[PDB]
């Protein structure tokens, strides 16, 4: 019921502060997307039923990164923004946002975490902001070797589609 | 951890603020080149600025990560790049005043202008009028002033800042580890400690002039054919047995004989494959232009453009008002952004263009995968060479029959072949012992060989000796001629025109092979062929990952530089060329001169 609230949203989060939405009791029937050339991804990842009726989990990468939202899974975004479990598993949504998401100009708003010391447990969030030094040392920028580990996106509404903003909803199923 | 696994990072932050950093320029240089404008210009200089203290300052970081302590290749490579001090190395003022005199010299070449010896008010700039002079005139004096009035008002010009500037180059150079200013751009075909691919930057010398030599009597008979055609024009003034005059070339330097198509057409009754006024006929337009290239490529297995590259493209001049330079460039601008600038008339000149243009976005969309450092064509040679392929390809009868713009009912016979192939050895051949010859006095210059004194001196010799071309007027040190030419005055490696030359060919004798192709290498089209995709994609996708070697030996099955195929392109002309040299004088005299008597 409450998914207009979801991905219809008119602010979305960071990949790396990302939001987690608690639904539970709610009923839904799911034809709110399920018919819809609305969605570029819609690749579940356990099931594609419907039995009349939960973790909603909202956030904005870029084109080429939206590969990393699955079990397994490369690097950098699935490495320390968003990692999702091997096994357990529900659906992933995914839709071109350049109309919103990117001025011509340059939107750096989204960022993302590129550095951390050890890789994320799934589900496991990180917000935190602490120059990195990769000897695990305390770090004074611009020192060389301190780097602040949260990068910019910077989308533009120029660039190719791979580098394009898109919202991201993961469905999980408890 | 490692300072390898140090500088694995310093580089992962690099390429992130850099290829953000580049795309900004990018932009707002492509707003300029799209809309020239005050507000336009300022900001491409702003945008610009930055980076370049980017990469200063990136450059003066990666400078603290010791490359005498990686094990890895590829970051190897890419620190490498960062780390060159480049002008940095020199004292404050050292690097101030050569940068000056880098500034003038490319000023007054581009602001060089000439006045008639008799009318004082008539003054041309080299662009165009002059060069236009040059390229069609065909009266003797008129062209003969045109010439020496360059190499005089503006030559001799250069000269004192020509002077300096080998100097402070030759500093910097050494004090980067080189032996001379030369050494340093043979330093862009070096490959170190990759067993078996390695190439020194003394292997370029010797495998340039291998190869030259191989080229000579392809080149001898072209000159002799040519010699006797010229007399003709210029009755009295040309030697049977000696060298042509310098100003009676086509151009202003002789480096492309090109416009001497006029004056030495083989088969002058037969007309021209030409089918601008057939594509007019069938009321095509740019966007039909570019369509079709993109067929081409999706024909071999390469993909189709961007939808960015359609939407944020420029095909066509956008009318007055809103003025934009019309220089056909293909724009790599980072962030998956490809595209196009160029003023499209439909015609097929512009068309042909279209395909080696579009064929340097393909390599781009090829190279993006790579980090940002490695996107790049393998050597300084390779885009090029890509570039040509895709014309060489799209201009053949067969192509343009497929393309419903050459009539399916036209035949090919072996006399229009020869026209052409002729066509293309006055611009292909002519340049070959130009570009040598003007790298060997250059790298020598550079190594300490030619003293100033005898600057002009060698020069002449060397241009009479392996260019077969004499000065119609002698030059004494007061001149400067070897800069009167953009890329000399302008601080540019040369030899890139020579073995760009080379790889186009031996890419396409091996793209045509695999594609299966049956007659003369010349009326090969690659069309169609998925197979041709492939093995030029292969050597496509690496950038400058790997060594310029294997990216070669990817296409062409070998880790070195070849002559042959290049030869073999010009077959047809070569045996038809001696049959006329029969009666004629094939080599020259360095002594006879057209102005001694
Ligand atoms: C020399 O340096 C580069 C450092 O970039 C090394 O290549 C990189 O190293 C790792 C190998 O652990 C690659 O990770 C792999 O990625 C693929 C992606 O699909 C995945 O299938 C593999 O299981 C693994 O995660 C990484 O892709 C690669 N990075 C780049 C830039 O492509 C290289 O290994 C170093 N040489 C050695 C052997 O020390
Ligand atoms: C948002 O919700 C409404 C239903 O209240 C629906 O009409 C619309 O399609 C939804 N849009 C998106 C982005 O799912
Ligand atoms: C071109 O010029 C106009 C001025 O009339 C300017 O407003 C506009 O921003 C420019 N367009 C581009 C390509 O940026
Ligand atoms: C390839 O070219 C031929 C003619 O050259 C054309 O008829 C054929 O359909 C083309 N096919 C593709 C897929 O490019
Ligand atoms: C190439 O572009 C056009 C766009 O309309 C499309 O019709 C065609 O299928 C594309 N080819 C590929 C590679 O899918
Ligand atoms: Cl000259
Ligand atoms: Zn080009």
């Amino acid at each position: 019921c409450p998914f207009g609230e979801v991905f219809n949203a008119t602010k979305f989060p960071s990949v790396y502060a990302w939001e987690r939405k608690k639904i539970s009791n709610c009923v839904a029937d799911y034809s709110v997307l399920y018919n819809s050339t609305f969605f570029s991804t819609f690749k579940c990842y356990g099931v594609s039923a419907t039995k009349l009726n939960v973790y909603a989990d909202s956030f904005v990468v870029k084109g080429d990164d939206v590969r990393q939202i699955a079990p397994g899974q490369t690097g950098v975004i699935a490495d320390y923004n968003y990692k999702l479990p091997d096994d357990f598993m529900g659906c992933v949504l995914a839709w071109n946002t350049r109309n919103i998401d990117a001025t011509s100009t340059g939107n750096y708003n989204y960022k993302y975490r590129y550095l951390r010391h050890g890789k994320l447990r799934p589900f496991e969030r990180d917000i935190s902001n602490v120059p990195f030094s990769p000897d695990g040392k305390p770090c004074t920028p611009p020192a060389l070797n301190c780097y602040w580990p949260l990068n910019d996106y910077g989308f533009y509404t120029t660039t190719g589609i791979g580098y394009q903003p898109y919202r991201v909803v993961v469905l999980s199923f408890e | 951890s490692t300072i390898e696994e140090q500088a694995k990072t310093f580089l992962d932050k690099f390429n992130h603020e850099a290829e953000d950093l580049f795309y900004q320029s990018s932009l707002a240089s492509w707003n300029y080149n799209t809309n020239i404008t005050e507000e336009n210009v300022q900001n491409m200089n702003n945008a610009g600025d930055k980076w370049s203290a980017f990469l200063k300052e990136q450059s003066t970081l990666a400078q603290m990560y010791p490359l005498q302590e990686i094990q890895n290749l590829t970051v190897k490579l890419q620190l490498q790049a960062l780390q060159q001090n480049g002008s940095s190395v020199l004292s404050e003022d050292k690097s101030k005043r050569l940068n000056t005199i880098l500034n003038t010299m490319s000023t007054i070449y581009s602001t060089g202008k000439v006045c008639n010896p008799d009318n004082p008010q008539e003054c041309l700039l080299l662009e165009p009028g002059l060069n236009e002079i040059m390229a069609n005139s065909l009266d003797y004096n008129e062209r003969l002033w045109a010439w020496e009035s360059w190499r005089s008002e503006v030559g001799k010009q250069l000269r004192p800042l020509y002077e300096e500037y080998v100097v402070l180059k030759n500093e910097m150079a050494r004090a980067n580890h080189y032996e001379d200013y030369g050494d340093y751009w043979r330093g862009d075909y070096e490959v170190n400690g990759v067993d078996g691919y390695d190439y020194s930057r003394g292997q370029l010398i010797e495998d340039v002039e291998h190869t030259f030599e191989e080229i000579k009597p392809l080149y001898e008979h072209l000159h002799a054919y040519v010699r006797a055609k010229l007399m003709n024009a210029y009755p009295s003034y040309i030697s049977p047995i000696g060298c042509l005059p310098a100003h009676l070339l086509g151009d202003m330097w002789g480096r492309f004989w090109t416009n001497l198509y006029s004056l030495t057409v083989p088969f002058g009754q037969k007309p021209n494959i030409d089918v601008t006024d057939a594509m007019v006929d069938q009321a095509w337009d740019a966007q039909r232009i570019f369509k079709e290239a993109e067929k081409f490529f999706v024909s071999v297995g390469l993909p189709n453009m961007t939808q960015g590259f359609w939407e944020n493209s420029m095909l066509t001049d956008p009318g007055n008002v809103q003025k934009a330079v019309c220089h056909p460039t293909a724009w790599d601008l980072g962030k998956g952004d490809f595209r196009i600038l160029m003023c499209t008339k439909v015609t097929m000149d512009d068309f042909l263009t279209a395909h080696h243009e579009m064929g340097h976005i393909q390599y781009d969309m090829a190279y993006a995968a790579q980090p940002f450092l490695l996107r790049n064509g393998a050597n300084e040679g390779f885009h090029e060479a890509v570039g040509e392929i895709m014309s060489l390809s799209a201009a053949t009868p067969k192509h343009l029959k497929s393309i419903g713009l050459l009539s399916p009912d036209f035949q090919e016979d072996n006399e229009t072949e020869i026209n052409f192939l002729l066509k293309q050895a006055l611009t292909i051949v002519g340049t070959l012992p130009f570009t040598y010859m003007l790298e060997k006095w250059r790298w020598m210059v550079f190594k300490g060989e030619i003293p100033k004194d005898q600057w002009m001196k060698k020069w002449w010799e060397m241009k009479r000796e392996i260019v077969g071309v004499v000065e119609p007027v002698p030059h004494d040190e007061t001149y400067c001629d070897p800069a009167s030419l953009f890329h000399v005055s302008n601080d540019y490696s040369f030899i890139r025109y020579y073995t760009r030359t080379l790889y186009q060919f031996q890419f396409q004798e091996a793209l045509c092979q695999a594609a299966k192709h049956e007659g003369p290498l010349h009326k090969c089209d690659i069309s169609n062929s998925t197979e041709a995709g492939q093995k030029l994609f292969n050597m496509l996708r690496l950038g400058k990952s790997e060594p310029w070697t294997l990216a070669l030996e990817n296409v062409v099955g070998a880790k070195n530089m070849n002559v042959r195929p290049l030869l073999n392109y010009f077959e047809p002309l070569f045996t038809w060329l001696k049959d006329q040299n029969k009666n004629s004088f094939v080599g020259w005299s360095t002594d006879w001169s057209p102005y001694a008597d």
